[PDB]
């Protein structure tokens, strides 16, 4: 029950990643009732959560949280149901949540967010279309892109370029970015919608996209593997942080799937009565992994390698 | 005064929110009803099951509140024409749960998108809906001048922008309106929500929409300009169709968030007022115009019936007419009676037509500022106004007027007449049988005799409306054939309309009429070139008249007469909408047709399609001898 934290949380879990050292971060989203707004919090242990009165910080947020990521050990960003992107930062104690600035850029819901390589930098994208480069320094929009023609469901920055970074959208393009070049925009190539995409750690250029009918692909920059993982939308692709990484599939089947190398299944939970939002593999236990979902539960999965 | 919306996705809590975006000065809210986000599963366990509540409640707002304060707005993830089935199946169960969630609330009024080409099965759902009780909300599809995907930025280094002009292809947002609403069965109940963007499209596709039932403009705040003083503006071409949409007195609606943070956000809203204070006020016409924009009248018919009071008032309250008239007579007395016998020529004048005296004090004071001497007589058939008359021949006028009641095509007149004068005439110049009753009358004029008017003619011209088409439709009666209300001519203060060719000249008429054969039946088949894209509904029709020499009355547009108040245009409609593409020719066929009984109009589309035959034999419409 930390100071100027809310006393309950809300119901529609959206978000959990952990950091360095393993603490935990979640965000929740109020899409039910008579207040529609969200929560921040930080858990340093993990199996205390989602128990408010065991967790290490926490505070309210003037909408949902609609996505999130760590800046760093210290930053939150987040996307907004208000069409703002917000930064928040611990303290020194790490005690309280503090809001370092909420700028109100897009003209509809920020859907998705993504930090660049050199941690300065991140990319939003927004029901509105646009995708916005943001210097968190300067708290200002560097550029603002209108490539899409429909909602931008996700952005995803590379890893180690730090001008380089995929988006996909219901127009049905995957688009990679490269702001270097004068039109910094590539269409990837008449599938189902993409609704999900992630790179691949060890490998420059190669990402996994899911899409709304359930299937999981594996694409190089140029010549494609592709498996039926999920009856429905492919929420989120999130590779673990083994030497060969295993890949995990998140679906508003209510299931999680964790995937191999050639996409093949090594395991599956049904432990989500509502849809699996999110999924953070642990630093320090490199099997463990978490879940979160609108069920209100945080599942901690020991996934065998 | 505008009224004005504010539009949001995004409500933490309802009653903050309206208070908040009260006070800014905006007159309603769109809103969501469920969380946008909030995505529901209908069929698949085991998120079916997710327990409730699905939303927030209707006790947070009064009944009142819900019935004039919120629009609501579909939820963004519900997409019942997606390629993928059980999305489509979920969609179909959430839209019909929204909706149904709106109508328990008494919402004044619905926003479904159309942001793609095939909303076939929204359209579907949308009509389920429609034909699930008798309401009266309103539904607003949310359709942009140009689609996103013709406006995105050209930063797509591998897939190009079109650089070269693509005529239809611009028009394509108003074919995704077409096809809805032609699927919906043209629903009284559905309307659009134009939203407007950063940069217009050509002219053309702008005015593709003219005639369609905008009831809001959807102006977002990324489109505004920024003047010195860092307030939020628009350009001139915007404001040149905001001024446009403020003749069609739409809601306006502003959506996004402020950009313009060194302002508060009441500035976009006292812009638009800005923009309504400033434009000419009620020019007298226009000022009283409006009130009949677009409303159907049945033609008066002065010969069958007997026109009541207020009716001949109506007809009185039109100065500019009556000084034609005037003008007319003045003129005739002086080419009729040189000075030298000013005091001996005495010109039999007769008023055929007089209602309550109009002309007849016109005809007077026309004498006297001509210094000439005239006999008069008032001939009315209608004894009701023969009272007004009689009082006023008893009152004032003196032994100088005559009054005669009686029908002009039967009075016995005692002398014959140097001048007779008459106001016969219709929107359509001899719709309520001028001809025929001046032809009756003519045995009793001089040989030399002159009539005013002398010669009218009607005039047509194409128009697209789908709004008057929808009107008329809805004139269907209990005890007639259910399509008669389109083979019968309207009176109507034409407004929400797109005029397709320039009006051509149709039937034509000269009195006396020295012909010996005289027939009053016409036929005439008119070809109105055609540089649009559109869907033909009907043609307007209008008249001139030649009172005497250049002296005229006109409600032609080209050369309506200005400031004259009298006579709206009148509407012939069809039964089906026409397409009609750019450079195509439109041909339509009028008759005037008559048997000892009646008089009637028949017409037909020829090209570049076929109607059919409309009022044959007069089955539907016929004007009484
Ligand atoms: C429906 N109808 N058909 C024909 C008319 C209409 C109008 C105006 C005149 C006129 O100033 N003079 N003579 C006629 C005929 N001879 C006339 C006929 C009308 C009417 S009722 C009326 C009442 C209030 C406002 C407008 C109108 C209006 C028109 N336009
Ligand atoms: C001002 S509208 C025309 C007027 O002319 C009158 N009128 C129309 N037809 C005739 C007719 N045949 N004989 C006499 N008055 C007529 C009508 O009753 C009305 O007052």
């Amino acid at each position: 029950l930390p100071p100027n934290a809310p006393a309950c949380m809300e119901r529609q879990l959206e978000a959990a990643r952990y950091r360095s050292d393993g603490a935990l971060l979640l965000g929740a989203s109020s899409l039910s009732g008579r207040c529609w707004a969200g929560s921040l919090w930080l858990f340093k242990d993990p199996c205390a959560a989602p128990n408010e009165g065991f967790c290490s910080a926490g505070v309210q947020t003037e909408a949902g949280v609609a996505d999130l990521t760590w800046v760093g050990e210290r930053g939150i960003l987040v996307a907004s149901d208000s069409g703002a992107v917000e930064l928040w930062e611990l303290d020194e104690n790490e005690t309280l949540i503090v809001s370092k600035f909420c700028k109100y850029e897009h003209d509809d819901i920020v859907s998705t967010v993504s930090v660049l390589s050199s941690g300065t930098q991140a990319v939003s994208g927004s029901k509105d279309i646009c995708i916005k480069v943001w210097d968190l320094a300067q708290q200002v929009v560097l550029s603002s892109y209108r490539a899409h023609a429909a909602q931008v469901t996700c952005v995803a920055a590379s890893p180690h370029k730090d001008s380089v970074f995929l988006s996909c959208s219901e127009d049905n393009r995957i688009l990679l970015w490269d702001t270097r070049c004068p039109k910094p925009a590539s269409q990837i190539g008449p599938g189902y919608l993409p609704t999900s995409l992630a790179w691949h750690p060890q490998q420059s250029e190669v990402f996994v996209f899911g899409d709304e009918n359930g299937t999981v692909s594996l694409v190089d920059t140029k010549s494609v593997l592709s498996s039926a993982v999920h009856s429905q939308c492919v929420t989120g692709l999130v590779f673990s942080p083994h030497s060969v990484p295993f890949l995990a599939s998140l679906s508003e089947d209510c299931s999680l799937a964790v995937l191999d190398s050639s996409l093949s299944e090594l395991f599956r939970s049904q432990a989500h009565r509502d849809f699996v939002r999110d999924a953070t593999w642990s630093p320090l236990n490199h099997s463990l992994l978490t879940t979160v979902g609108w069920d209100h539960q945080v599942v901690h999965h020991v996934v065998p390698t | 005064r505008v009224s004005s919306g504010r539009d949001l996705n995004c409500v933490p809590e309802i009653a903050d929110t309206l208070g908040a975006v009260a006070k800014q000065g905006f007159d309603f809210l769109c809103m969501p009803v469920f969380h946008p986000r909030f995505k529901r599963e209908f069929i698949q366990e085991p998120a079916k099951n997710r327990p409730g509540p699905q939303t927030r409640s209707d006790l947070l707002l009064s009944g009142r509140d819900w019935n004039t304060l919120i629009v609501g707005k579909l939820s963004p993830w519900i997409r019942p024409d997606s390629k993928v089935e059980k999305i489509r199946r979920n969609s179909e169960a959430a839209m019909l749960q929204e909706l149904n969630f709106g109508a328990y609330l008494g919402l004044p009024a619905f926003l479904l998108p159309l942001n793609q080409e095939d909303n076939t099965n929204l359209a579907r759902v949308l009509t389920n809906h429609i034909h699930t009780g008798h309401h009266s909300s309103m539904f607003w599809m949310r359709v942009p001048l140009v689609a996103p995907e013709d406006l995105r930025d050209d930063i797509i280094e591998n897939a190009p922008t079109t650089h070269t002009e693509e005529y239809s292809g611009e028009e394509k947002t108003w074919m995704w309106w077409h096809n809805f609403r032609t699927l919906c069965d043209y629903s009284k109940r559905i309307a659009v929500a134009l939203e407007i963007g950063a940069d217009l499209p050509s002219n053309h596709v702008i005015d593709r929409w003219l005639g369609e039932p905008i009831k809001a403009a959807i102006l977002p705040t990324s489109i505004f300009l920024t003047n010195k003083k860092g307030f939020p503006v628009l350009s001139k071409m915007h404001q040149r169709l905001i001024f446009r949409l403020l003749k069609l007195e739409v809601q306006f609606i502003i959506t996004g968030t402020n950009h313009h943070s060194e302002k508060e956000f009441c500035s976009y809203l006292q812009y638009l007022e800005y923009l309504s204070q400033n434009r000419p006020p009620p020019n007298a016409y226009e000022l009283f115009a409006k009130g009949y924009e677009d409303y159907l009248q049945s033609p008066l018919q002065p010969l069958m019936d007997n026109l009541e009071s207020q009716t001949y008032e109506v007809f009185e309250k039109d100065p500019i007419k009556y000084s034609q008239y005037q003008q007319a007579i003045y003129k005739c007395l002086l080419d009729r009676v040189p000075e030298e016998e000013k005091d001996t020529n005495v010109q039999v004048l007769m008023v055929l037509g007089a209602g309550r005296g109009p002309l007849v004090n016109a005809s007077l004071r026309a004498a006297k500022q001509a210094d000439r001497r005239i006999k008069l007589y008032a001939v009315e058939k209608n004894p009701n106004a023969v009272v007004t008359l009689e009082n006023w021949q008893f009152e004032e006028w003196g032994s100088q007027v005559t009054v005669v009641s009686s029908d002009m095509r039967e009075w016995v007149a005692p002398e014959k007449a140097d001048i007779i004068v008459s106001e016969l005439l219709g929107s359509f110049a001899d719709n309520e049988l001028s001809p025929e009753c001046l032809d009756g009358a003519q045995h009793f004029l001089k040989d030399d005799g002159v009539s005013i008017p002398g010669e009218y003619t009607s005039f047509l011209a194409p128009i697209s409306s789908s709004k008057l088409y929808n009107e008329v439709r809805a004139c269907r009666e209990k005890d007639r054939d259910p399509e008669a209300q389109f083979e019968m001519p309207y009176v109507v203060r034409l407004h929400n309309f797109h005029q397709l060719s320039a009006p051509q000249p149709c039937f034509t008429f000269s009195h006396p009429n020295r012909d010996p054969m005289i027939d009053n039946n016409r036929y005439c088949t008119l070809e109105f070139p055609v540089e649009v894209n559109t869907v033909l509904h009907g043609f307007a029709g209008y008249f001139e008249t030649v009172l005497y020499q250049d002296i005229t009355l006109s409600i032609r547009p080209e050369t309506h007469s200005p400031g004259m108040f009298s006579w709206f245009p009148i509407l012939f409609p069809i039964k089906q909408p026409i397409t009609v593409r750019e450079g195509q020719t439109i041909c339509v066929r009028f008759w005037r047709c008559s048997n000892s009984k009646k008089v009637w109009y028949e017409w037909a589309v020829t090209a570049p399609v076929c109607s059919a035959i409309h009022n044959p034999t007069g089955r539907s419409y016929t004007i009484g001898l």
